[PDB]
């Protein structure tokens, strides 16, 4: 009941950009539900626009832990992989996420980047 | 028909090689920070630490809405490759309102 | 020598082939519609009906007075070949005052 | 940081060959009278002598300071191989405070 | 001790007009005590404000469930049923709100207005 | 884990003056940990800069009950006192405030506004 | 005594009948969203659907904080029981100081 | 939402038998020179040729766009009954952009 | 014809009783305080010492010049039966030049 | 290099005795609410109460940026022992570029 | 709380001896023509008649209304004991609405 | 009598010890830089180099015109001991007519 009028909050919150109180509001509705699979990818996106990257790497495998079936989830953690400089982790994320959406150019061009990058 | 604006600027930006150019702008409208991105090929010749380098590059320009600037502009400069990041803004007077309607929709 | 200047405007618009955006300028110059016209091979990258589409395209880059850029904007739109005409205009602060005769007397 | 900036002027020329491009550039650059030039391969089809013409040139861009940009475009229009230079100038609303420092530095 | 400290926060976040904030402070509140008929009414004002009626209406009926002695929310709850079209539980809530308060001509001209509308 | 998360936005948001949040951080903090004294210390600083002071010396009092060897805290404590009036409560904090730091010009001349201000 | 006044708005609006006319006044001055509140009889005459009707009307008049403005506004746009919520507003140039303190103490 | 405005016009007259205000509106309106027409019952006291009289007329509100403002007052006052028409402006500084679409699409 | 105009004011003011009304009126334009007085039936429901009333009342627009403005303002705050005199003042942009000459000669 | 400025204010303010003068700007620095304090020793002759008393007191110049003003201005006056706290701020035209940098650094 | 001001100057002056400096303030405040008042311990050197010269000196700051102001300052330059009297008036920008209210009232 | 004047500016500016006050005063004034300098006795308290300090110090106050202002900067930020010169200008609005002319004589 209440939880999903939190997690909406959350959501009518992060379009508007403070992304500090929606951090709040994921926090609080997952104390009440640490379970939620698309409240744990959300506070992702949130952790990744605010810029802090560990803590988003953190959210990420535990979002993945729960729901390992999400390719754009696998491309954003891809792309803080890059963001981090670790390349490794970023290939097999970006392999892992054009095997689930092959139709991503997104992908097969991230996946162009790390072989580029770790080539240098 | 045409009509007055004030809301648009570009910007203009450019990076040694075509990949980084599509990825950047392909991230950018992706994930709606910018709907419209132009690449071209360009000839850059530089000083460099105390020396002139030819080089050729890659430009880069993004016009967006100046509500949506400073999110794309940070986006920029903390994730663009040099730390010394590009940020050249222009704006343009005028355009169709159907454009501006569009933008609006699509911004 | 260098003079402010206020009635000129760079309109931009790009057009998918190149036959096409030479037709518009040769139709534009041959009437005195656009007395200066420029080509550019162009990547355009665009979210069409949804999706993001990867395309080459050819820039136009029109300069003409004020007073004649309604009766071209005009033109071009009945007459763009897409029914989204392209309309940006930019207009420079300041040149050779041997540009403002000749252009004054070609346009 | 973005800041607003009002010093910065983008010169916009054109030369039939690369050639005298980059000498025109490297010129400009050796002895600090441009910092920041860029080099394109464009076709110019232009009225000559009453006459359509079809050409291949190269355009330049210039961007320096308004207090050194008198003494660049007099130092063009007397050297300018073509007896009536080009002479278009835009100026960027803003940019990064970094490219401020540096180019006030570099300029 | 410290859920009226959070409390009052809520209020004084309410006169200041940002309602998201107001609703993440009074949904801590109530995690800590779920008890407060001030608190549900109070955070019934919140969603009215916001306009996201469904769970507004919710809140209500939780506040009139643990206090039923609350004239002005039940003329919230019947302005709410206005806004969505629900004419009939309004009536009941007009006429309830002015059983427990009479001398209100806002009750009383709610009452009209409802009944002029399902007139039509 | 996620309190130390939730601990770095309280400061974050303190560092950008929004106290209210800062408060509803804190206070969501504590439900998971009521024994962080930094924790309660901050919340002291964010009650003081908002001005309401009972609660913010409350929040000293058990800040100090928890860890007693803070001295900018006892300084904190003592000019609040000041602000309340309250004289020898104040004068006792800066003595002991003196006494864990003595090499403080702030503490020395707290101690003597306290002994000029008794003494009218 | 008479001062200059620039946070003063007058916001027009018109209903059907007076029953809803009082009811938003009501509501808008209950919850202090509206200190001052009017009613008028008034016959409107319209072209509906491309076709002229004649209907007695009532018109409101709000004067408000321009702080206080947009939640108002927003308040009657999304209550407003025509889908096309009427929307004029009108600045008063001065007023006597006692309504000044009045109504910032009222609003 | 609400949106600033600048091309509207509020015309306030008067006229002694609600018959010729209403005519006056209907002619108005039904050849678009005013889409938007006002009438209340009110009553006047002037100073009639250096005497005092009381009477009850009826007022008459017009709105409308700055560009067809002249064309309407001019109308006017050639057709006002009395040789002294009543001529009083008023411009609202804002607006729903719903009435912005509509009234230009309506007037 | 049209002219702008910058020293007419508008003074909004209600009062309970249309005698009352009809004497401000009368005694303001007997002695040339104010030229242009209307009177309309209104009503008002206001929040009082706490509590909501509704009420019917009456409200005077005067129009005068601004030189005048100020002693009119002080005759009616020192006699306006309510010790918190209404106080509202509107300009007009514009009017038409036989009303500028004829108010001028008349005020 | 000196340059123009308007980010700086500078707070007058007097209290009877030296003791609370240093205690507050102590607070203020330490605190950061006040990076810049100074100190002097004056004589104050005022009209109290309806009589004029002597009295030497001790004056406060505080410099700081205006976004720090306010909080340091409500500091004062819920701290300010006198419920009539001292407010009188003073903006300096132009300062060196040395102290730009350092008071933004240190403020 | 701080409100912006522009009816307050500082008179800055200086006399020899603390003598006609507390005599002068006096003389003011109990008229009225200065209702704040302050003196100073200072130290002139100036060149005097072509020549340097050391001495100690006493600083007077007056502030008051703009409206007050020239009474002030002619009483001053008339009853100034140098024939050249010190006239130096300094503006604040903005005050406490606390000190708006009790000066205009002991001004 | 006193007249409007914009020509004057007052540097603030202070060192530790009396002596190098008096000898950075009678530099200036014997060569013509500063005709006018004052010095106090003041206690300054500060943050130096992450700590708290008290200190007494010796304030000086310059006023000189806008013409002389910039080689009296130069010439302190040159010769003044510390590496970071004060460097504070405030602009009285007015002052007598004999100062205006006497300065204009003496500086």
């Amino acid at each position: 009941n209440l939880a999903e009028k939190m997690y909406k909050a959350g959501q009518i919150e992060f379009a508007k950009g403070n992304y500090e109180t929606a951090i709040i509001a994921y926090t609080l509705a997952l104390l009440k539900d640490p379970n939620n699979a698309e409240a744990w990818y959300n506070l992702g996106e949130a952790y990744l626009a605010l810029g802090n990257y560990e803590e988003a790497i953190e959210a990420y495998q535990k979002a993945l832990e729960l729901d390992p079936n999400n390719a754009e989830a696998w491309y954003n953690l891809g792309e803080a992989y890059l963001a981090l400089g670790d390349y490794d982790n970023a290939i097999e994320a970006f392999t892992k996420a054009l095997e689930l959406d092959p139709n991503n150019k997104t992908a097969k061009a991230g996946l162009k980047l790390a072989k580029e990058k770790k080539a240098l | 028909s045409l009509i007055e604006t004030a809301d648009l600027r570009l910007l203009l930006t450019t990076v040694p090689t075509e990949t980084e150019a599509l990825y950047l702008a392909l991230a950018a409208v992706e994930k709606g920070l910018a709907a419209e991105v132009l690449i071209t090929p360009v000839t850059r010749v530089r000083r460099e630490n105390g020396k002139l380098v030819v080089e050729d590059v890659y430009r880069l320009s993004f016009k967006t809405t100046r509500e949506r600037l400073d999110a794309l502009v940070a986006w920029l400069q903390r994730r663009h490759p040099l730390a010394l990041p590009e940020c050249l803004v222009l704006t343009p007077i005028a355009s169709s309102v159907a454009y501006r309607d569009w933008l609006r929709s699509s911004l």
